[PDB]
């Protein structure tokens, strides 16, 4: 008996769905999400973290030039000045007053920290969507059973054959371009590698930043000596990871449009929490008596003997009724505001079982299914 | 790790007293949200002449070359500050700040002080900085530093570091709504999204007794609430 | 009259990792807005083994009523501080700013001193509270407490401290009714209401060279100006 059902991607509360054919017995069906994790393939594009400015020591010429050229190592910049230093005046006394000359050399590398301290640009390339899909069909409450949410295979599982119709985050709540910053999650969308920015994120560039081998922007401009000093200044714009740490969005994580759990650097939705799962559950006719007990369910009642205002289990009713034979009966609630508490219901020729259930109404008003009949409840609360 | 024996180091600012002191900081790295700073000192700490102890320091003075036990010679930025570990040229110690270290001898020769301006580097978590371990709940995400005493530097390392709550929210469940009664005595970011069967991405900056009112379908909402990871709700109360 | 025996306490910093120590501060009030401090030591001022003194001290560290003079156990900031009057188990003092006290004895290697960073509280004595001693202005009314003991805490009193004063509401005369061009040089509370028929119920904080208009009905007003109780006149040009 294939039985889909709709389950609220919600996790903690099981979702009460019925297998449904009276005459047999009827199994109790309850589909508990408890994880979604939408893995996508994470292409790391960069590093880029709070830099760490190194100055090299100055290479002075007295009565030379000193020659440097841009190198592209980091955002390295140097800058030959002449005539720095006179005779008996200057951070040097050179003889030559004109053919003094300092270069002053500076770059940028990482800081120590960044390898835990850093943040990751990622490309975000088609993942996979597992799903754990807790579907019990049986007199039990529990399962619990992986199934691939994106078109791969069919769960083959034998605690039923899910197929999970597209889940409420099939892919993750994520862009072609997501920052990890290793401790929080943003969607910030940044240059593709190749050429830093200095006062946005990608200030430091590389695959993976070991200190060289970057590719940066930080804006860094050399400054003339202060004369009778040997100094090497320099002014840059802001350090643009900083600048991204001063100008980012709130924790995508806290935030996510699908409820979903964000999580770090393998870029992955955990725990989405939006919208409601199509569960295609495999309960087969082997979990029903086949026409051996026939539950015809007649003569059905609802009192409610308590119940409180929209609680999270508060609801407590009873059905009486008559059986034909005796079985188990699923006692469902088809919405994710109401879930019933139970799952079974003890069919007998004079049965009355009491159950919990759940409603999230300010009078808990729940549609309840046992095996043939159905009502809905308000009562005495 | 603790090879070779230490030297000086210029020191920015120092009395007349010295200058060409000992315990003359070159770098500091933070990004702890711990009141722990890892340092590195021109003087070795973890070692004296008898090699590696692990409550014991060694510097040149520019002047002689001699070790203590830490007690004369005392870190400071402004009151005694206690070290933890150490890893020869490195030291790691709790001492909040790192920006500028002061290490001076009211014991040892004249009233030495040298102060050090060096290398830090500090970063946001995502939600608030703080830098003050209390004993108060959850902690979230800082960084922290290894504790060797052999193989020079003790590695960077992730590690969780207490923030400073204040009176925790009362949450009231109601139909279709979930109102959340704050109470921050700090800032904290409230960023919520809705669980369920609806989801909000919503920031707020929240400071002082307040209500937001957030929908939420009868499947609650999960708020984070600064300086706290994630409270979530899934409740039928909702 | 003052009988609570010396003892020793834990203080957060002595030393470099010492936090032995006695003479450590466990409470302060700060109520004054002078610069004297009154201060909960562990160990007890102003009693020697010969019962009570102006200018001894005892502590334990070993003993029980063992004394010292108050100049060999002397307190500073970062230069010596003399204390004034002893009250048992509490001391007080004047320490130069009177919002960090270090009690501390200076002598040998191992250097125990307790520094607990002291206030100054303002609180509302006029209509306003009001700023530390200055040159400017007289001294007016001001929270406090007694600066001699009892032969044991000190309890609180009303004494006299510098008010920070600028030029008052230079009022304007006008018909019937009064500009007030205040020049505060220092934060001023401005409270008012007319003592005429009308009222004009105002507090506003200023600073600097304002105006503040009032109605007036030919029969006064009053503006308390912040610092002082209430300041009237009566049907002037009123």
């Amino acid at each position: 008996y294939e039985h889909t059902a709709v389950m609220p991607n919600k996790v903690g509360i099981p979702y009460k769905a019925l297998v449904e054919r009276p005459g047999y017995a009827p199994v109790h069906l309850q589909i508990q999400l408890v994880n979604t994790r939408i893995i996508p393939s994470t292409n790391l594009e960069y590093i880029t973290c709070k830099y760490k400015t190194k100055v090299p020591s100055p290479v002075v010429k007295c009565c030379g030039a000193t020659q440097c050229t841009s190198k592209p190592h980091p955002d390295y910049q140097c800058q030959v000045f002449t005539g720095v230093y006179p005779f008996m005046w200057g951070g040097a006394y050179c003889f030559c007053d004109t053919e003094n000359t300092q270069m002053s050399e500076a770059y940028v590398e990482r800081s120590e920290e960044c390898s835990i301290d850093h943040a990751k640009a990622y490309k975000v390339h088609t993942g996979t969507v597992q799903a754990m899909v807790n579907i019990t069909y049986g007199s039990v409450s529990w399962r619990s059973a992986d199934v691939y949410v994106n078109g791969e295979t069919p769960a083959k599982i034998g605690d039923a054959k899910l197929i999970i119709g597209p889940l409420s985050s099939a892919w993750s709540p994520f862009d072609n371009k997501v920052v990890v910053y290793g401790h929080e999650v943003y969607n910030y969308d940044f240059p593709e590698y190749g050429t830093g920015k200095a006062g946005s994120f990608g200030d430091l560039q590389s695959r993976t930043s070991t200190s060289n081998d970057l590719y940066a922007n930080t804006n860094l401009k050399l400054q003339r000596p202060q004369a009778g000093i040997v100094h090497t200044p320099f002014t840059q714009a802001p350090s643009g990871f900083e600048r991204w740490k001063r100008d980012k969005g709130a924790p995508l994580n806290d935030v996510a449009p699908f409820g979903c759990s964000i999580a770090l650097e393998p870029l992955r939705a955990e725990n989405c929490a939006v919208g409601s799962i199509p569960i295609s559950i495999d309960i087969p006719d082997a979990a029903f008596t086949r026409i051996s007990e026939t539950p015809t369910v007649s003569d059905l009642e609802c009192k409610i003997t308590e119940c409180t205002y929209a609680s999270d289990f508060g609801g407590i009713a009873t059905v009486a009724y008559k059986s034909s034979k005796a079985g188990n009966c699923p006692i469902h609630s088809p919405s994710g505001v109401a879930v019933i508490k139970e799952n079974d219901v003890t069919l007998a020729e004079s049965g009355s079982f009491t159950f919990h259930f759940s409603t999230a109404n300010i009078h808990p008003a729940f549609k309840l299914q046992v095996c043939t009949s159905a009502v809905t409840c308000k009562g005495d609360c | 790790y603790k090879l070779a024996r230490p030297y000086i180091a210029d020191c920015p600012n120092c009395g007349h007293s010295r200058c060409d002191s000992p315990i003359a900081i070159e770098e500091v790295r933070g990004d702890a949200h711990a009141g722990v700073i890892r340092i590195q000192t021109s003087a070795m700490f973890g070692l004296k002449t008898d090699g590696v102890d692990l409550a014991y320091m060694s510097f040149m003075n520019g002047k002689t070359q001699k070790s203590i036990k830490i007690d004369n010679l005392h870190v400071r930025t402004s009151a005694p500050c206690s070290l933890v570990s150490h890893h020869g040229y490195y030291i790691l110690a709790q001492c909040p700040p790192g920006d500028t270290v002061t290490v001076g001898f009211h014991d040892g020769p004249n009233r030495h002080t040298c102060t050090v301006a060096h290398k830090v580097e500090f970063r946001p978590v995502g939600r608030e900085k703080y830098r003050h371990p209390p004993e108060h709940g959850v902690e979230l995400p800082c960084n922290r530093y290894t504790h060797k005493r052999a193989d020079v530097p003790f590695v960077p390392v992730k590690a969780k570091c207490i923030a400073t709550l204040a009176p925790e929210p009362l949450v009231e469940h109601k139909h279709r709504t979930l109102i959340l009664h704050l109470h921050p005595d700090h800032p904290t970011l409230l960023t919520t999204r809705s669980l369920g069967s609806d989801a909000n991405p919503t920031r707020q900056w929240i400071e002082r007794p307040t209500t937001v009112n957030f929908t939420v379908t009868g499947e609650g909402l999960e708020y984070t609430w600064g300086n706290h990871p994630p409270k979530r709700v899934w409740a039928q109360e909702s």
